[PDB]
């Protein structure tokens, strides 16, 4: 017996613009399709559940939305708080309602927006919420709701603004199927979807089916009720038992919702396990110096928000004349512990204290392996920085960035230094988290901050029918890789390159193997955004826990073995028995234990896999595309890619007959590649 | 060189008379030389231990108040790293790019220009000449 | 030059009775990431689409390189299914284009191998004195000579075109403006009530169509050049967007995206 | 009151302790305290020769107590006591200031963190007219009108702008006779302006480079006697051409903490005239912002902005708002050193979205418009962004918004209209908005290369001159933009072009640039700005208009040097060709371009060599009418541009991808060489 909560479009309409899908459709909207459009959802879903009516009111035509009404768990409903005035008015309607069908209302402070159902979805085994945040609910009402309808909560971070609504891209379905649009989630969010949700239940769809509403699915049972599927959708769904009907909604896709926003779900599973478990962390910060016109205040809220957290500024204090200096104490909340560790390292650099009472002595772990730190490590940075023993504040020594601290008692005192990991020994005690850590810059210092498509098309038609043509006849194909590689999101389809037997060797230098394997396991790369394809600032606690981690298992294979590194360029070489060499190099970190520091043995090395090879596939490499080039004989096809014309032009001393060269983007490149391969069957 | 064994005995025995590594040879300028996968040879002097050749870096960079990196992405880089805050630091490229990664500890450490880097040395002792003229 | 040629005046046709007298040491001689591009390509067909349905205004700015990057096809499939309602350039982007669709040519560039080509004077002198004898691109179209492409689907679909003359024209064709104060005018004129102007390629008329566009018109900046689209994004990050890629690269994936969106 | 006695401090104490200064870094305990007392011995002993020296009682922790100067600033019986920006320095303020008390003088005090540091950041004009004040590193421009009132004397402020010339009295030093020692680079456009409109070029004694490192600045002028570090041989003739004698005493060791001679002295006896009262320019403006000012930094835009542009700013009150998403208010006081600054900086927090407090609006100013297509002087100029003015105590919103317009004010049926119109456009009998009241709005070639290219051009060139051939110049904006314009007007005043071949902006910015030492807002003093303002380009273009041509602006006197002033001296013949993109256009522009290439084609008649600098569309449009045998040379940063240019060969074609102004740098420099044998 499923009840649930609609209200008929008896005053439906665009009246204002408050999410991208509104613009331009202000009174666009056909109010008798919309009428009879919403009919077939009605009318189908009393054919499987008991349906409730909300009151239509003239003057909030978005009060068909009810699943923003609240949200719903057992007898207890945390009523939604709006974003936009212009939705305000519903809320009494909303209220109304719950509490005239026997509901505990609880109602959130009236400066925490919280979006109901529509932002905040259950597990349909009922084992945890599913809460959004980024454009409509506030980070910092997730522990309310956990609080409150008794239950864990699992923050996801919205960054597409098409995907506002966490029900939009986000649809848990029955026996533990997930309808999720990978792409309007961050790393860390995807991240959290992925070790919860098993990847046989995780049903991640393409882009076309996304911008159809394809998540906004009313599921019950065995049913899945929605807009549009391609068929490759349905294909999948009834692939694990579940029976898929459609029904038009268009007329509400101009307001920015469909199905699972017209609905909600009343009659909710109720739970054995569950009680209040929130991840959601705070930390009041403090900073000082000339907040307003350094912008230094300005640079510390944007990396708050950038890296995944949420502030509030509790107080200003104006300093009297433009050389006083002010003050500003700011509420940071972080989804989780490991991203609120992200954000205090970024603050540390900027200056930021805690108040003086919450000072905290540095934690300390031992290291136990040569060469390894100890798990989540602080990384150093390259100003001058101060650590709390024993109540004490101590001067870091040796300071460089990347590295870690090492904390020792000797007979002249304390002594903090800096040193880079493989330099670590067995017994000594090093900084772990984030605590007791600040630094001190001075003042100044803080308050301061050619080819062309068609031409490229031809060369990938050229190189990809050579290319098979050399894979069926049994030959030999080698590539050198550079990161740019990993962060143009070439790395996919060089993992499917070498997982389909176009590669038998791979020859590359530290800093590919890093970024791939980062990539893969953090969906983040050093100094690269590979979801929206700009660079980006930080990064370094990923990169360097990379290092420490595969230093730890002491070798890329045993990564593999053990479970950590289940995708990606590295990975496939592993699975595939694919032989690479990684050259070292003056500017790598760590390095991995993999890497050949010995450069006599590396050039003896990458010479005996270039032998035999028919051709060479140089991606954005450079130096290791020089290296292996004077390596390399004459009657060996040589394919350079590279954005510099400078290189691909160095490159090509062997005539048109050997060498082709492009100028572009390498991840463009590759794609190009995979596809033209593909029509090749 | 290989055959003398070294760029100071190339000195030595008049074979190498003029030239950068003349002058850091016969005016006593330390010097170290990293190895690369594209390495020729490579010249005895050349360290291809990569784990060495950071150390030296490192010993070398103790106590410098000023790093010119002239044209070299790979190096400059690796000197970056080991540099703590603090030292002057002056990026040198042709490559906008380039010169916008090095330089990002901001106007007060970090100084960037795009130019060719002949150019700009021919500049800077012209430059250097004019500051000698009032003697 | 062309327009210097009188009734009665003897000129040579072919080619015999011609040598040159060249002496003989004279004669014995001779930023932006694709998938950055993919995006901004998503948010500008969106954007695109909701304007052409909301019956708005669309203006595109265009170059000689939209058609020597084979994005010709492609601008004339946007002009010819609505999503164009004037367009802006100079002598030489109308030239290129209708060079190209009559004679599959296109001087200084082969579009159909993508690289430059060293000759092609002939083929482009003949469009411009073709269309000279014509008396206009419209009566070239209606005559039948073109029967195809950018120029050709403005004239069909009706659609307002300016081209505003230029020190270095060949020429000029007769419906460029060589008059500048006018050009500048009739420019504006087309200008009002516009919501959205897509430049491609075209720096100097790119600038020009800026000077004289209002806030509140969201502004399109393709072209190879970081320098030029860093240049014309003075309007922040919510009325102006850049790419530095490909124009026809860019017209592609904006043509492909936009078939998806049906 | 013919006596003259200075304050000095041995130094018992001294060395550098820490930097706060570009000199003292990398210098700390670097001071041979034997060469310090040696070397202060040499300047307290000549100085004692010719004046009385009272001392300071050196102390212990604040070593830079050796630069009374700093202590503060003392004319008649009146002191200015000043307050330090670095705490290093603050600790000095008690010992100075009970000097000062025990030497019965009225000793006024700023606001505390109202930082102002003496006659080392203030210098008194010589027969004591007015007081040259420094601001834009050390004393705050809001120092300035406490000095004017306290001290009763006129004031006139000056932006430094390079760090390693802190203090005014590093880089500017007025002397006996009313001459002026001083070194231009550290100053900004608008402050090397206003010291030429107060000193006559005879008086002005400009040094170099060389000479200002070395502290010549830094100078104690007693009489007819200048003492200082070291000059140069250059600069000892300059000053002792006009009377001057000069005495030099080695000070090295105080120049590792950034001082020198005038640094170390403190004159207490100084002219005190009963004609000279108090007179301030510095204007100050309380502005309002309001929004997401933490969220979106607009507030740091803004504040940033005023810096830039050369004023200062008070912040007088934050208002956070009560909840999370509510938005933020601040009320800011803006200063200005003048009132053209105070507009160059409110038309930039207008376009911002600031408003006035109101009871301080007013309504919009008007002029009228006398000629066609010409407005009066100091014309708001018009933004993207939509706009209201305050006519007649009610606001109305202006019409056809666009950029670089004027805004036209007239009398209809039904109502009053306010349009924004190009200059062009402005009618006789118009009222058009000036000032700033009463507006708001609603939200690559190798070095050898270069080198081969360089000495074979400048060879070709020198001897086409000598034969009396003829060279053309086409030339773009970016010449100008770079920094290259100078080299460009040598070229031409010593005979080098024959015709130059240009477009309406590189007439426009050439005039700017010698006007106002900007080029599109951006100052070349300091070499970049963030971005700049509109209106010195705008007024330029207004300008020449209202003159009817650019001969007729160097006739009238208001453009005095650069590249155009050369082609009318000296009698060259140019074109400015039009284009679609052209502001203005300057009278001389040629619109309809028919006519521009028929121009183009006859000057290009009988060229022996074509220059291309920097012009992709005026390069090309000269190649297609220009046959084989004439020598060209192109330049640009793009490879490409130079590539299909250079297509007629090597005996025929030079290409070189560089920066224009470094290869117009190098040209001229090796054209002097060729002509060292006389
Ligand atoms: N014969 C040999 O044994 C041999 C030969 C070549 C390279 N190597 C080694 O390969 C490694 C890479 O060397 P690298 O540091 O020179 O390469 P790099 O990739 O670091 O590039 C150097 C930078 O110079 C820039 N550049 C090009 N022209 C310029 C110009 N006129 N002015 C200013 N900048 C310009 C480039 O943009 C580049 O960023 C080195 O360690 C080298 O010793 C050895
Ligand atoms: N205020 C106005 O009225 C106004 C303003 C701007 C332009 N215009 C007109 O637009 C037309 C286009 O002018 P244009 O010829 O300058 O543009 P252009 O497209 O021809 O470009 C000039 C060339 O300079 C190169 N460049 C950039 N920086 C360089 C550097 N440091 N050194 C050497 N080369 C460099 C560029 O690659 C370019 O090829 C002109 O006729 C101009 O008068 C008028
Ligand atoms: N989830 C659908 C909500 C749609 C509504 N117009 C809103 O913007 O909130
Ligand atoms: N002109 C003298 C000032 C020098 C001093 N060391 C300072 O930094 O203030």
């Amino acid at each position: 017996r499923i009840r649930f909560l609609m209200c008929p479009p008896d005053h439906y309409d665009v009246d204002y613009v408050i999410n991208p899908w509104m613009e331009g459709n202000i009174h666009k909207s056909s109010r008798d399709r919309a009428v009879e459009q919403w009919q077939g959802l009605y009318q189908i879903l009393k054919e499987h559940a008991i349906v409730d009516l909300v009151t239509p009111q003239k003057g909030w035509p978005d009060l068909v939305f009810t699943a923003n009404a609240g949200l719903v768990l057992g007898d207890n409903v945390v009523l939604s708080r709006f974003l936009h005035k212009e939705r305000q008015g519903e809320e009494p309607y909303f209220k109304e309602w719950f509490e005239g069908n026997g509901y505990t209302v609880y109602e959130l402070p009236k400066d925490l927006p919280f979006e109901g159902a529509g932002d905040a979805l259950l597990d349909r085994e009922g084992r945890w919420l599913w809460a959004g945040y980024g454009f409509r609910s506030e980070l910092d009402s997730h522990p309310y709701l956990a609080k409150w309808l008794d239950i864990e909560v699992l923050s996801l971070r919205l960054i597409d603004e098409r995907f506002y609504h966490l029900d939009t891209c986000f649809c848990p379905l029955a026996n533990g199927y997930l309808l999720y649009y990978p792409g309007a989630f961050d790393s860390y969010s995807n991240r959290l979807i992925e070790m919860r949700v098993a990847p046989e239940k995780r049903i991640a769809i393409a882009e076309a089916d996304a911008v159809n509403f394809a998540c906004n699915t009313v599921n019950v049972e065995s049913i899945v009720i929605m807009n549009k599927a391609s068929d490759a959708l349905k294909q999948s769904l009834t692939g694990v038992g579940f029976q898929v009907l459609e029904t038009p909604l268009t007329e509400f896709l101009k307001a920015g919702g469909a199905a699972k926003c017209l609905t909600l779900r009343v009659t909710e599973p109720v739970r054995d396990e569950v009680h209040a478990n929130v991840y959601v962390e705070s930390r009041i910060i403090r900073i000082e110096g000339h907040l307003l016109d350094s912008g230094l205040i300005n640079r510390a809220l944007d990396m708050i928000v950038d890296t995944g957290g949420s502030f509030q500024v509790l107080n200003f204090n104006l300093g009297e004349q433009r050389q006083s200096t002010s003050a500003a104490e700011v509420k940071v909340s972080a989804p989780s512990h490991e991203v609120m560790e992200e954000i205090i390292s970024l603050l540390i650099d900027l200056g930021a204290v805690d108040l003086p009472q919450d000072e905290r002595d540095a934690k300390l772990e031992p290291v136990i392996q040569d060469g390894v730190a100890p798990d989540d490590f602080y990384v150093s940075t390259i100003y001058p920085t101060e650590v709390r023993i024993n109540g004490q504040w101590i001067k870091v020594e040796n300071q460089r960035m990347d590295g870690a601290i090492a904390i020792t008692q000797t007979p002249n005192g304390l002594l903090a230094q800096c040193k880079i990991l493989r330099d670590l020994k067995a017994g000594e005690q090093v900084i772990v988290d984030v605590l007791g850590i600040r630094t001190i810059r001075k003042t100044e210092s803080r308050e301061q901050r050619v080819s062309s498509e068609r031409r490229v098309e031809l060369v990938v038609e050229q190189v990809a029918w050579e290319l098979r043509k050399i894979r069926d006849a049994g030959g030999k194909v080698v590539v050198t890789a550079g990161p740019v590689v990993i962060h143009t999101g070439g790395g996919e389809h060089l993992s499917r390159l070498i997982r389909e037997g176009y590669v038998q060797a791979l020859l590359g230098g530290n800093a590919i193997a890093v970024h791939d394997i980062e990539q893969n396991m953090m969906g983040t790369s050093l100094g690269v955004d590979m979801k929206r394809g700009v660079a980006v600032r930080g990064g370094h606690r990923h990169h360097l826990k990379v290092i420490n981690t595969i230093r730890r298992h002491g070798s890329i294979a045993k990564g593999v073995e053990s479970g950590i590194i289940r995708s990606g360029v590295m990975y496939e070489c592993v699975r595939n028995q694919i032989p690479f060499v990684l050259a070292g190099s003056i500017r790598d970190d760590g390095p991995l234990p993999d890497t050949q520091m010995d450069l006599i043995k590396a050039q003896e090395e990458y010479a005996k896999h270039l032998e035999g090879a028919e051709m060479i596939l140089m991606l954005s490499s450079m130096l290791h595309s020089i290296g292996v080039g004077n390596m390399t004989p004459a009657g060996v096809k040589m394919v350079c890619v590279d954005i510099n014309p400078a290189v691909v032009t160095k490159l090509s001393d062997r005539g048109s007959i050997e060498s082709v060269g492009v100028v572009t983007d390498v991840g463009l490149f590759l794609s190009l590649l995979t596809q033209q391969l593909d029509k090749l069957t | 060189i290989r055959r003398h064994g070294s760029i100071a005995k190339g000195v030595e025995s008049g074979i190498i008379r003029s030239g950068v590594m003349y002058e850091c040879v016969r005016n006593q300028i330390p010097f170290v030389l990293a190895g690369s996968i594209r390495d020729d040879g490579p010249l005895p002097d050349t360290q291809m231990d990569l784990i060495k050749a950071q150390e030296e870096y490192a010993k070398h960079l103790e106590g410098a108040e000023m790093i010119l990196m002239l044209s070299s992405m790979l190096h400059s880089i690796g000197v970056g790293n080991m540099t703590p805050a603090g030292v002057k630091m002056v990026c040198v490229d042709i490559n906008p790019a380039v010169v916008t990664k090095l330089s990002d500890r901001g106007s007060i450490e970090s100084v960037g220009v795009v130019t060719d880097v002949g150019l700009f040395l021919s500049l800077l002792t012209q430059q250097l000449d004019k500051l000698t003229s009032p003697y």
